[PDB]
């Protein structure tokens, strides 16, 4: 009680723990000497957050510069006490934007100091992304989080457990950007598109990616891919490049959630009909295993698989001679089974011709 | 039969009335068994079938219980009148060792291994006592008030003291059968209140199921019948720690607060008291 | 579009156990650190 | 054990527990656990073990032991550890300052332990222990807070 | 289902009813003894007409003491399946797993009471 | 350092005391239904005096907009249909439910619905997507009738009374609690009971309300608890085990509603003074400081209601009074 | 059968899609191999229920006296009921 409601007490406290730690780093493998205070400075503070019934700006104006210093430390200890410091504030009060983000780069700059906190680290920055308001965090600390050694291995024994959905909300959006920057431009860092796009990969492979990420990474890869597509420059061979960039990583989104892709573009058929963007379109789909059963006929804007089934018979002709075309064609965007379930359905329907055909 | 073994079997009304015959007739269709082999063994099979259908077994049983913490208490005070008379008798001749020696067990052990004073200083005490208290033991021998004793008279003493070590011995085993035998029959009340005090209360209702069926008030108070008495007639406050002041919980805590675990125990220990006597389950997971 | 009940630190009985016991007797901090904020992740 | 079958072993050391009852029964009991770990395996020694928890006059090698046929398991099943150390604890708790540093660094330093059970383990050491044996434990105790241990 | 047999007279649900309306009267006419402690001393006093237990103590065991004393005073007793119910019927924030009924003299249930005794003697048939 | 969530804070409700709701026509006699309109900012007030009144919902002032007398016909409910073209309302001890066309100009009495026994029509509810309407009846009965015809469709029979009944959120479903404590689950299109499962600790249910998005079920009963149930639960367990139970109140919940945003419950007994409540959803916990027991204005609650987008707080009383407050957090009407 | 206790208690209403003071006597019960109990009782009605949940399922209203009596076929696609009328 007197903690939170006398600050001077509390200050007291932090500059106690920050002499007594300068005192005892001069001296070599001194770490337990210091245990028991640092557990009573992790243990006090934090219950001092959970019994005041509101935290002011006060408090929070002065535990900053103190957590700052305990980040900025090599004891683990008292890196610990700042993450559960840390933890406790996100928990309970609803900050800035800005002091969210300026805790985040500070989180994360400082991360590999110490390789036995990186999974504490991690998840700590997990719960701050959590519990404060979407799109807190910005875009600078992104290529720092990107060199962390082995970073998914982490991700992926923490997910195996908890909840890891904020932490990649954030980095998707991102890495997609980053890698067509990295196929068409220049990066001051030797490799690191290539790291974008193993990081990406790696994503895909080993988290499974709940609260509708695959329709989140969907969405993100088709509308890039048009937005790049769509510039007034050609670069028809940077557009062949990042053909054969995207075209793994859509293949292994159908192989492991296989709708996910198909409403998207069924959601996007309008915005994509409205404008000429048909070619386009072609292209992307032909990039994936399937999804050529949703390409605009030559004449109208409308798609295969609807023209294939819909009332009006004579159109149905012009939809069974395309599905031809593709046949003697090398198939690229289609699949043998939709083709097969094509031709097996309209075997059977009442129009005589288009059972000719 | 029939499947167990290729054999047919007839039941019918005239088997049954066949079935009345033979009893009717029964001494004078068995010529070998005896009337009285015939009786001796109906009342020893109806004792046993009898506790089989009311599931008494060796372990069940908890008269060994009342049994042996009445013997505990009977070796006790028969202990505690052997001692006095060695110190007596020996205090006539080597008064100073009562004074220094406080453990009985010790003091008697001595006077085994040495009988009169001139045997102190050659013989060694250091397996039974610490060496700076034999120091002490060996100095007081030269420098005595005590008179010299004959020969049949330290032979009485020993014979006297040798009978208090193989007491105390046997008390030792009859303690250990009793956490055997309380932590057969109710290992849940023991991991509550206790060996020593669950005995207790198992001997005051004299049996687990009387025990059982008390309420949680009333084993609070069950040791201190003569305060609660005195208080109800004069309308004064009740008592409040019975049998149960003994116990672990009751014992480490302030005397402030020595009123409030008294009934918080009194109260989780009838549960396991309940569990115990009804239960066909022994393990201790309740009660830890 | 449903509703989501994060944990609260005062909720949690094993936190609240390790935040009553004497400082002296509590273990080091970095134990503390993993089981208070795995404690306020969400679990699955 | 050298000469003669597995089973007159055992015949032999039941024929020992049986004419020696007293205090001299507890370096015979610790033999007979740990003939059962070699001529046996752990199935063994538990058998052995659960026959002769009931036999009052022990040591703390009898459970010291057992702990330790414990851990070399593959399993180490973190529930019959504290169930061993419970034990232990009620026979010889009111004096052993050893005993109880022994099982507070198992639940922080075992992988299964649970280190938050340290708190009340140190609670119950101080009641329990009596005179002298309580305040070494608490010198022992912080000596273990320091690297000192 | 999934009830433990130990519970012999389980009151079915027309019984249940009648039963938990009869107790929360008996609430009302301060006529009711809550909890396993206070229902065991009103049967040593020989001041209850029958006692209600709940079938779902998690070891039942708990409360296996009061049908032994109900045969000796020869008081009529029955199980209901839900601690939770005789909990809200006694007027109490608390689950209750016994309850019991006390002897008033010019009470105004000795109708209900009476045909409440009888309709539980009748599943002991 | 300190900004606003986007989500309503637990602990402390932001209210502001309004006029009135009924202030413009006042009555002295109990107010039986008070309820916002879907579409417009319009508040229908009706009670036990034979009047029906619509105002047009502002802050200061709410102007009359009109009332309707009905000769013999004391309002035991009032209601909009789910559109919100309509105003249905019945009386007590009454044959006759009164539908009133608002965009026609027609009141046309439905005095006689064919294939149907019921003697009297006093509790019914409507369904969200408008196209039912479910009137409870005696020895346990439930009819099904479509609202634009107001022809029956079918029937459905539980064992005992009928306490309370309420539509699903997808419509497709209906709830329904008996007299014993015990809630069946009805399937809409096929009169068929789907599950049937026990409310914890009730002897009788009074009220079950179900919230908006389809995740919680809530139900009351005669000791004051207020039970909350995951949906799915009570759909597959014959004994579900409820979320929280709430305990504040003290006697027989007779009113439960639902936020829209499905962020606050709202809980009341008509047979105490100032027995209203306000719980804040996803954490199950009772804001502190609603009730204001010093003014003593509240009295007994007969009807709560919420508006479309939670900006206004209704409360009828047995005063005459249509009490209305503010929310704060909530910018919309 | 196993266990002779009663699973289901089914609730006949007095009267016709209403309540009544005489009491409603069930005269007969017939039950189907499908699951389906078929009742017959004094208020003049022949009810159809399900053994699973207990609940009704449909009702004939037939006379306007009392139906005292059910029998039904070996094959259960055919049943015949008599009444207090003749």
């Amino acid at each position: 009680t007197h903690c939170y409601k006398d600050l001077g007490f509390m200050d007291f406290i932090c500059s106690l723990v920050t002499k007594s730690v300068k005192v005892f780093a001069e001296y070599p493998g001194s770490s337990a000497q210091l245990r028991v205070l640092l557990a009573f400075y992790a243990s006090t503070i934090v219950s001092a957050l959970v019994a005041a019934e509101d935290v002011s700006d006060n408090i929070i104006a002065k535990l900053f510069p103190y957590i700052q210093k305990g980040l900025k430390s090599s004891l683990p200890d008292y890196r610990a006490a700042t993450y559960m410091i840390i933890c406790q504030i996100s928990v309970k009060v609803t900050m800035e934007n800005t002091f969210v983000n300026s805790l985040a780069s500070q989180i994360i700059k400082t991360l590999t100091k110490i390789p036995s906190l990186i999974k504490d680290g991690l998840s700590c920055l997990i719960v701050l992304l959590q519990r404060q308001k979407p799109e807190s965090l910005g875009k600078k600390p992104f290529p720092h989080l990107c060199n962390v050694p082995d970073l998914i291995t982490i991700l992926h024994g923490i997910s195996e457990t908890y909840d890891v959905s904020p932490l990649l909300h954030y980095m998707l959006p991102h890495l997609v950007v980053s890698i067509i920057h990295h196929v068409t431009g220049e990066e001051t860092e030797g490799m690191d598109g290539q790291i974008y796009k193993r990081h990406l990969e790696a994503i895909l492979t080993k988290i499974s990616l709940k609260n509708n990420l695959d329709h989140l990474l969907a969405s993100l890869l088709f509308e890039e891919y048009i937005s790049y597509s769509s510039q007034e420059e050609m670069d028809s061979n940077k557009v062949s490049l990042l053909n054969e960039q995207f075209l793994p990583l859509i293949r292994l989104l159908e192989s492991k959630y296989p709708r996910t892709l198909d409403v998207v573009l069924e959601e996007h058929l309008k915005e994509i009909a409205d404008l000429k963007k048909q070619e386009l379109f072609h292209q992307f789909v032909s990039l994936s295993t399937s999804g050529g059963k949703y390409q605009f006929l030559a004449d109208s804007d409308t798609s295969l698989m609807l023209s294939l089934n819909h009332p009006l018979a004579p159109v149905r002709i012009l939809a069974m001679n395309h599905l031809k075309k593709i046949m003697k064609t090398s198939k690229e965007g289609v699949d043998e089974s939709f083709i097969k379930e094509a031709v097996l359905a309209r075997l059977g329907d009442d129009n005589i011709d288009v059972v000719l055909s | 039969i029939k499947e167990k073994l290729n054999l047919s079997c007839i039941h019918s009304p005239v088997v049954n009335e066949l079935m009345r015959g033979i009893r009717s007739q029964m001494d004078g269709l068995i010529p070998g068994v005896e009337p009285r082999e015939m009786a001796a063994m109906c009342l020893g099979l109806a004792h046993s079938l009898s506790r089989y259908r009311l599931k008494f077994s060796a372990d069940k049983v908890d008269t060994m219980i009342v049994q042996a913490i009445s013997l505990l208490d009977d070796l006790d005070k028969e202990l505690n009148n052997y001692i006095m008379r060695c110190r007596e008798w020996y205090g006539w001749h080597f008064p100073e060792l009562g004074k220094i020696i406080s453990d009985n067990l010790t003091y008697c052990k001595c006077l085994q291994k040495v009988g009169d004073r001139k045997n102190y200083a050659s013989a060694k005490l250091s397996e039974l006592l610490p060496e700076e208290v034999e120091a002490e033991v060996k100095a007081a021998a030269e420098i005595s008030m005590g008179t010299e004793v004959s020969e049949e008279d330290i032979c009485n003493i020993l014979h006297l003291c040798t009978q208090v070590i193989e007491i105390s011995e046997y008390r030792t085993q009859l303690y250990e059968y009793l956490q055997n035998r309380m932590m057969a029959i109710a290992p849940n009340v023991t991991v509550m209140v206790g060996e020593l005090v669950g005995a207790r209360l198992i001997a005051h209702a004299g049996s687990l199921l009387n025990l059982a069926k008390h309420a949680a008030s009333t084993v609070q108070i069950l040791g201190a019948e003569k305060a609660l008495f005195r208080a109800l007639k004069s309308r004064r406050d009740t008592p409040k720690y019975g049998l149960i002041y003994h116990a672990s919980l009751v014992g480490q805590t302030s005397p402030k607060h020595k009123g409030k675990i008294s009934r918080m125990l009194a109260a989780k220990t009838v549960l396991a008291i309940r569990y115990d006597a009804f239960g066909e389950d022994s393990s201790s997971a309740m009660g830890v | 579009n449903e509703l989501v009940q994060l944990p609260l630190t005062e909720n949690i009985p094993a936190i609240s156990e390790l935040l009553h016991t004497p400082a002296h007797v509590l273990p080091s901090a970095a134990f503390l650190c993993s089981m208070f904020v795995n404690s306020l992740l969400l679990s699955k | 054990e050298g000469a003669k079958s597995q089973e007159d072993t055992e015949a032999v050391f039941k024929k020992a527990l049986l004419a020696v009852i007293g205090a001299d029964s507890v370096t015979l009991k610790n033999k007979y656990l740990d003939w059962a770990y070699r001529s046996g395996g752990y199935k063994k020694a538990r058998a052995v073990f659960k026959s002769l928890q009931e036999s009052r006059p022990f040591s703390v090698d009898f459970f010291r032991k057992m702990i330790q046929f414990e851990k070399e398991q593959e399993s180490c099943n973190m529930a019959n550890i504290r169930e061993y150390y419970e034990r232990a604890l009620r026979e010889f708790g009111s004096a052993d300052s050893d005993l109880w540093m022994d099982y507070m660094k198992e639940e922080l330093n075992h992988p299964l332990g649970r280190p938050e059970n340290c708190g009340q383990i140190y609670w119950r050491a101080m009641k329990m222990l009596q005179g002298e044996s309580a305040e070494a434990f608490v010198a022992k105790h912080a000596m273990h807070q320091t690297g000192h241990l | 289902a999934d009830v433990n047999p130990k519970a012999y007279p389980l009151a079915d649900a027309h019984l249940t009813k009648k039963l938990l309306d009869l107790v929360q009267q008996s609430c009302n006419y301060k006529q009711l003894r809550k909890g396993a402690n206070e229902a065991t001393k009103t049967l040593n006093r020989g001041i209850s007409e029958f006692i209600v237990m709940a079938a779902d103590a998690e070891p039942l065991e708990i409360i296996l003491h009061l049908p032994l004393l109900c045969e000796d005073k020869n008081v009529p007793y029955v199980f209901v399946r839900s601690k939770q119910a005789l909990g809200r019927a006694c007027g109490v924030s608390r689950p209750v797993i016994a309850c019991s009924v006390t002897i008033k003299e010019g009470s105004q249930l000795k109708q209900q009471i009476q045909s409440i005794q009888q309709s539980i003697e009748r599943l002991l048939v | 350092f300190i900004s606003t969530s986007t989500s309503l804070p637990r602990g402390i409700l932001k209210m502001k005391n309004c006029q009135h709701a009924n202030a413009e026509r006042p009555t002295v006699a109990r107010i039986s239904s008070v309820q916002f309109h879907p579409g417009a900012q319009i508040v229908m007030v009706a009670g036990l005096d034979n009047a029906v009144s619509l105002f047009q919902v502002d802050g200061k002032t709410n102007p009359k907009i009109q009332s309707i007398y009905l000769e013999r016909f004391p309002i035991f409910k009032a209601c909009f249909s789910a559109n919100g073209e309509e105003v249905l309302a019945t009386s007590t001890h009454s044959k006759v439910l009164y539908v009133y066309d608002m965009l026609a100009g027609k009141l046309i009495p439905v005095h006689q619905v064919r294939g149907l026994k019921e003697k009297i029509v006093r509790s019914f509810e409507v369904s969200p997507d408008g196209s039912f309407l479910l009137i409870n009846g005696i020895a346990g009965y439930l009819h099904l009738l479509a609202m634009k015809t107001k022809e029956l469709i079918g029937s459905m029979k539980i064992n005992g009374r009928v306490a309370a009944s309420t539509f699903s959120s997808d419509s497709k479903k209906v709830y329904a609690s008996s007299g014993d404590g015990e809630v069946y689950v009805w399937d809409v299109n096929s009169r068929k009971c789907l599950n049937r499962f026990v409310d914890e600790g009730s002897l009788y249910g009074l009220s079950i309300a179900t919230s908006r998005n389809g995740q919680y079920v809530a139900c009351g009963s005669n000791c004051g608890v207020v039970n909350i149930y995951n949906q799915d639960s009570c759909l597959q367990e014959t004994n579900p085990k409820p979320i929280k139970a709430i305990m504040n109140l003290v006697t027989g919940v007779t009113s439960l509603t639902f936020n829209p945003t499905t962020e606050i419950l709202a809980i009341a007994s008509e047979k105490m003074k100032e027995a209203v409540r306000l719980v804040h959803l996803p954490s199950c916990t009772v804001f502190s400081n609603f009730p204001v027991i010093k003014n003593k204005n509240i009295s007994h609650v007969h009807t709560m209601d919420f508006s479309p987008r939670s900006g206004y707080f209704a409360l009828g009383n047995e005063k005459g009074k249509a009490l209305m407050y503010r929310l704060h957090h909530y910018s919309d009407f | 059968v196993k266990s002779g206790s009663a699973v289901h208690k089914m609730i006949v209403d007095r009267q016709y899609m209403g309540v009544s003071k005489r009491k409603c006597i069930v005269w007969g019960v017939a039950f189907l191999s499908d699951g389906t109990i078929i009742s017959v009782d004094s208020a003049g009605k022949v009810q159809f229920w399900d053994s699973a949940t207990g609940t009704l399922v449909k009702s004939h209203l037939i006379a306007n006296a009392d139906v005292q009596s059910i029998a039904v076929a070996d094959q259960e696609d055919s049943f015949v009921v008599g009444t207090a009328e003749g």
